[PDB]
């Protein structure tokens, strides 16, 4: 997250850290959302490849023991069947991981609550993107888990000229775009939280930025649309 | 661009 400030450890114990097998440790890779004790949302494009995965859920410092992790090792992977990994602008970013045992809940640790289906936000409604990604475009990785308020830009203002035209798709969401405040990389996979009728929700899962930068102004970090996957969602959960 | 870290094309 470019233009954060450090999430309290408890704010969104939703968000876990996707985490790869690097020489012999572990590396974060991507951000994501735990949906069911056992089942982990995040971006196609992160689980895409041939590496091992780790979800480390309660997790807030990435290189410090916070005395509050559970390491949970993926088991299935399952990718949504239209995902394009030559074209992440048709949309479709979006997989479920299965958890090789299921998380125990606390202040830290929490599913995320998913949207109703089918609901699209008005414009500049109110979010957050969370995640350990880049602080600056070409920068490092946050030590600790950051939170940038990042309001949405409806589709329609989204896809004119000026902003993305062409690239976002209905089935995602688009939100920042400041020039300040944008998601950056490592923060893939993670939610935008927003806030509906009081309650936080889990409306986006964090895809991806302009070529030219992470915070360039009017190209907001842009978001698969979680409300778009609902059904897809209780299907796979149902199924596996 | 996506925002897998280092980067899409680059774990």
């Amino acid at each position: 997250v470019v233009g954060g400030t450090e999430a309290q450890r408890n704010s969104w114990p939703s968000q876990i850290s996707l985490q790869y097998r690097s020489g012999s440790s572990w590396a974060h890779t991507c951000g994501g959302t735990l949906i069911r004790q056992n089942w982990v949302m995040t971006a196609a494009h992160c689980v895409d490849r041939e590496l091992t995965f780790r979800v480390v859920v309660g997790e807030h410092n990435l290189n410090q023991n916070d005395g509050t992790e559970q390491y949970v090792g993926v088991q299935k992977i399952v990718v949504h069947p239209y995902w394009n990994t030559d074209d992440v602008a048709a949309g479709y970013d979006i997989a479920l991981l299965r958890l090789a045992q299921s998380v125990t809940l606390n202040s830290y640790v929490q599913l995320g609550v998913l949207p109703r289906a089918g609901t699209i936000l008005a414009n500049n409604s109110p979010c957050y993107i969370t995640g350990w990604g880049l602080t600056r475009t070409n920068g490092q990785l946050a030590q600790t888990l950051q939170q940038a308020y990042l309001p949405t830009v409806d589709y329609a203002i989204c896809s004119s000229s000026s902003y993305w035209g062409s690239t976002v798709k209905n089935s995602m969401v688009c939100a920042g775009g400041d020039g300040v405040r944008s998601g950056c990389q490592g923060d893939s996979g993670g939610p935008l939280h927003c806030l509906v009728n009081g309650q936080y929700a889990v409306h986006g899962v964090t895809s991806f930025v302009s070529r030219l930068g992470c915070n360039v102004t009017r190209k907001p970090t842009v978001f698969t649309r979680v409300s778009a996957y609902i059904s897809w969602i209780n299907n796979v959960i149902a199924s596996n | 661009t996506t925002l897998k870290f280092p980067s899409d094309w680059d774990d």
